[PDB]
């Protein structure tokens, strides 16, 4: 019923070491692209 | 004659030190006037938090009388002789100059010399001086310009002491007292943080013995605890916008960090800055402007003006651009003025950097021209180089910048670097700071 069965778990074991890579990495691309407006600081300065 | 023999013939800088530390330097001609000043190793970057604008109220107090020539005693006898008296301060140098007839020189001398070490600061004259510098502290409030640089440094060498503007605070500005200038005078104001500098019809031995005659009093120990060293100021890449839609155009500044006065590498970046240039509306040029930047700008009407700057301190600087434009057209103004830093890294032409190389040279010599120009070359360039740079040696460093040097020294202070960024203004358009940094590369 299924004979791509013992393939489809092989592909899916290098999926899943790739993910482990991959997302950790693109994670970390967009905290540091965010990391100018998570740690920017305002001020309001109105004339009196 | 050809530049290159006029070059030998500019009469060579001659320089003295007294006995208490104070150097005097001067460069003779035969005009029957001069410029004779005293140029100090003392400005805000020497000041902390709370002595911020010290110095900048001390020159405000220099020429309201002496101890010798109180009120306006000191005034009239400048005025009397047709002399002028000016000074300035910034964040390293502050220098107090006399223009005058060569004839008067001994009197000038001897006015500097008493400005110098015996200012009254009388209590009454500080309390007035305090409003006059709350008043000229608004009156830079509308100078967009001078606004701008100030957030520059404020943003880009952040939580050191070259972040503080000259004038300070205004909250300093109320609270220094007579004791905080006294003690800040006592401290910096030493022979051996000055230079008696004068240029024009004069030799160098009297200015010498009027100079060991009027000077030799100034103290040239302080101790080993007190003596004021200047520590390196880290630069920080980062951005400050103060936006602000009620006015008209927006002011932006950017630079990477430069390498500091004593650096060889400032020749070629003279040159590269003068590759890309300035430009304004009033310019002629126009579409046929050399620099790319000029021409697009003019042609697309992108802003009303624009300069490159090297500003230099004594192991850092601010290596960049500043413009002025529609609130339209910031973006496409940062767009082209990277995309030339760029260009200027990777593919920068032999025929381009000639130009500039040409500019550097016609830029230096007509800076140096009348007494003023000179003297204050003369002030400065000891507190810096601690030499007088001749032409000849400019011309020889000028001489070596070629195409190669271009790229790889705009690619060590440009490329892939993190700049300082600051907006003052209808500044909606102005470029995120990630966009910004990756156009550096
Ligand atoms: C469209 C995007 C969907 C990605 C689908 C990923 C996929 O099909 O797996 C490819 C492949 C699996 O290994 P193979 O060499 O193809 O298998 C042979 C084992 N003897 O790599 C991945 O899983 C990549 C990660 C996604
Ligand atoms: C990039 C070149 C660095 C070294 C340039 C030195 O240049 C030399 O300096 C001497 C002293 O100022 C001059 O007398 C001499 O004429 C000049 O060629």
């Amino acid at each position: 019923a299924e004979p791509e069965h013992d393939h489809r778990k092989r592909m899916g074991l290098k999926m899943l070491l790739m993910m482990g890579l991959l997302l950790p990495l693109v994670y970390a691309m967009k905290r540091h692209k965010w990391s100018v407006l998570k740690s920017r600081k305002l001020a309001y300065r109105p004339p009196k | 004659a050809t530049y290159a023999q006029a070059l030998q013939s500019v009469p060579e800088t001659q320089v003295s030190q007294l006995d208490n530390g104070l150097r005097v330097a001067s460069e003779q001609s035969s005009q029957p006037t001069c410029t004779v000043g005293v140029w100090i190793d003392a400005g805000s970057r020497y000041e902390s938090e709370k002595n911020n604008g010290a110095g900048y109220f001390v020159e405000h107090l220099a020429f309201k009388g002496t101890k010798n020539r109180p009120g306006n005693a000191l005034e009239k006898e400048v005025e009397s002789m047709g002399a002028h008296l000016n000074a300035y301060s910034t964040r390293e140098h502050t220098a107090y100059y006399i223009k005058a007839l060569s004839k008067d020189l001994p009197k000038a001398v001897e006015l500097l010399a008493d400005i110098v070490q015996n200012c009254s600061l009388e209590d009454s004259q500080i309390e007035k001086e305090r409003d006059v510098i709350l008043q000229e502290l608004q009156e830079n409030d509308t100078s967009m310009r001078d606004v701008v640089f100030n957030y520059l440094h404020a943003t880009a060498f952040q939580g050191t002491p070259l972040a503080q503007s000259v004038e300070g605070p205004s909250e300093n500005v109320r609270k220094l007292s007579r004791a905080d200038l006294t003690e800040y005078l006592s401290r910096h104001y030493k022979a051996p943080r000055m230079v008696l500098a004068a240029a024009g019809g004069l030799e160098h031995r009297q200015l010498l013995d009027l100079a060991q005659k009027h000077f030799s009093g100034l103290s040239g120990t302080y101790d080993e605890d007190a003596v004021p060293t200047l520590s390196p100021c880290r630069f920080t890449g980062s951005q400050i916008c103060h936006r602000e839609d009620g006015l008209p155009l927006a002011h932006v500044a950017i630079a990477v960090e430069g390498p500091g006065w004593a650096h060889p590498d400032n020749v070629a970046l003279q040159v590269a800055n003068a590759i890309i240039g300035h430009y304004d509306c009033t310019y002629g040029g126009g579409a046929h402007l050399s620099s790319p930047l000029a021409s697009i700008a003019a042609t697309n009407k992108l802003c009303q003006s624009f300069q490159t700057f090297n500003i230099c301190y004594a192991d850092t600087g601010l290596l960049g651009a500043h413009f002025v434009c529609d609130h339209m057209s910031i973006d496409d103004m940062m767009f082209v003025l990277q995309g030339q830093w760029m260009r200027l890294c990777t593919s920068a032409t032999e025929s381009e950097v000639l130009r500039g190389k040409n500019l550097l040279r016609n830029a230096l010599v007509s800076h140096l021209d009348g007494t003023t120009p000179v003297c204050e070359d003369i002030g400065r360039s000891l507190l810096t180089y601690g030499r007088r740079i001749p032409l000849a040696e400019w011309e020889s460093r000028i001489a070596e910048v070629d195409a190669r040097v271009v790229r790889e020294v705009c690619s060590k202070y440009f490329y892939d670097q993190c700049p300082a960024v600051a907006g003052f203004g209808p500044i909606e358009q102005l470029p995120d700071y990630n966009r910004i940094r990756s156009g550096m590369f």
